């Protein structure tokens, strides 16, 4: 247990946020983490080695909770299977650039779950299902962080956010897919869509994000293509924070980091999830409530120090 | 378009915009109308409606308070029944409240008989006039309202077609 998770309906009537925490959810081929020539100096073969990893995910649903739930139930399974296939294929490739392969695995994973939600591919239920999971106006953000001893790999889709706290300073690991972002607006308008400022910048004046799972009623303008970032860990790292807009709309990255560092430190000075990280997640959830957040609030804190 | 000039001609003032959208439904008129006419249950076909509260029986002047699902720029709207003609199959509504930005929104929805693939079908036409909110163009307003109404009609068609074989 290296994490804590806090969640609340908040001032909203229904709960449409979800989150996942799957320890040892898959084994990461070491080729995606080190080079062959780097492991051979030790006498080890990067192709055979496997590094167990954990998965943490935040899914801000909208128009319903079905898509955030489904993401919470499927992304880690699909991603585990994909990392197995990629572990096999990587043994027959020779030294290539791994970043491309992280993008490949995460992009195909998200796109896969999206096609399942959209009824475009048949899925298993142990039996098969092909009808869409839910109505076409239901969708969900999906920010997922794979953690292992060496790397933190992030796949972001939507307006949820993950912030890495390093050396008492904040480092953003995902960039919100707000439809007014230059590249996002340019891509939407190039495809014939329109971004309208209607209580915020929104796609066709409706959805205040440009990428998401589901929402097949706004395709191809809203896409499930994630932004991936491979971040090597450092002994100077403190912790990781995933959360829905219900936290970042009223709290900043700086304050979130300062707060999380303080909380974990205080717990360790004063003494299933991890008690310290859980304390940080509860304190951030209640801080977002105290700052007047009217959305569902979901927060995950991953402790990165041993 | 012969129906548009008879039931859907608006005279939007200069600070307004007006438009329409249509949808072919592969179902009989009486079924589609039986769904639309239920002024107290718009979530029967309207996909963005989470709840709807209306008191008393349905009559001209009835007001319903509608809550919409997340993923939209507003959360509630207050609407009044202005026209409910069962003989000509006409439904007209006006937005009198809400936390949205469609002030003086008026919509006219008509259901006409049609022949789709040599079988009985329905042509649904919904038109509207609305005030352009500050900081937006008439075109922006129309793309917004048209996106929403296109969703509404598509959903209506799926509900209707799912009740006829
Ligand atoms: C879904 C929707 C989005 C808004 O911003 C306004 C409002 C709250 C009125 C709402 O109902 C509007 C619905 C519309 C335009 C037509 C309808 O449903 O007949
Ligand atoms: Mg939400
Ligand atoms: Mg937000
Ligand atoms: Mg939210």
């Amino acid at each position: 247990p290296v994490w804590g998770c806090a969640s609340t309906r908040g001032r909203s009537a229904e709960m449409e946020d979800a989150s996942a925490a799957v320890p040892r959810f898959a084994d990461v081929p070491v080729r995606l983490l080190a080079s062959r020539r780097d492991l051979d100096a030790l006498g080890l073969d990067a192709d055979a080695l496997r590094l167990p990893a954990h998965l943490f995910g935040v899914f801000d649903g909208h128009g319903g909770a079905e898509v955030a739930n489904y993401c919470r139930e499927r992304i880690h399974v699909v991603l585990s299977a994909a990392l197995a296939r990629l572990g096999k294929n990587l043994g027959e490739m020779g030294e290539v650039d791994m970043k491309e392969h992280w993008d490949d695995v995460f992009t195909k994973c998200f796109q896969r779950v999206d096609d399942e939600v959209s009824g475009r591919v048949t899925r298993v239920v142990n039996e098969v299902r092909s009808e869409p999971v839910t109505a076409e106006n239901v969708g969900s953000t999906a920010v997922v962080a794979l953690v292992c001893s060496s790397h933190v790999v992030v796949a972001n889709c939507g307006d949820s956010r993950i912030v890495l706290c390093r050396g008492k300073e904040p480092v953003a690991l995902s960039i919100d897919h707000k439809p007014d972002r230059k590249d996002e607006r340019a891509r939407i308008e190039a495809q014939g869509g329109k971004v309208i400022q209607w209580n915020g910048y929104r796609v066709f004046g409706m959805l205040a994000m440009s990428r998401s799972i589901g929402d097949r009623y706004l395709k191809p303008f809203v896409i499930p293509k994630p932004e991936v970032m491979v971040v090597p860990r450092a002994k100077d790292d403190d912790c990781l924070i995933l959360a829905s807009d219900g936290l970042w709309d009223v709290v900043s990255n700086e304050e979130a980091c300062k707060v999380a560092r303080r909380q974990i430190l205080l717990w360790h000075k004063n003494n299933s999830t991890d008690p310290a990280a859980q304390a940080a997640a509860d304190y951030l959830m209640r801080l977002a409530l105290k700052k007047g957040s009217e959305d569902n609030i979901t927060v995950i804190v991953v402790d990165l120090k041993p | 378009t012969e129906y548009v000039r008879r039931f859907h001609r608006h005279e939007p003032r200069d600070h307004q915009c007006s438009s329409a959208v249509a949808k072919h439904i592969k179902a009989p008129v009486h079924l589609v109308w039986s769904l639309v006419r239920r002024f107290d249950q718009p979530q029967l076909f309207k996909p963005f409606v989470s709840r709807c509260e209306m008191k008393g029986n349905i009559e001209i002047g009835s007001v319903r308070e509608v809550n919409v699902k997340s993923g939209l720029p507003a959360t509630r709207s207050t609407e009044r029944l202005e026209l409910l003609d069962d003989n000509e199959h006409i439904l007209s509504v006006r937005f009198v409240g809400g936390d949205h930005r469609l002030k003086n929104y008026s919509s006219i929805l008509t259901v006409h008989p049609e022949v789709i693939d040599g079988r009985p079908g329905t042509l649904v036409i919904e038109s509207f006039v609305v005030d352009v909110p500050e900081g937006n163009t008439k075109d922006e307003t129309c793309y917004f309202v048209e996106a929403l109404l296109k969703c509404n009609l598509k959903s209506l068609a799926e509900v209707s077609e799912r009740l006829v074989v």
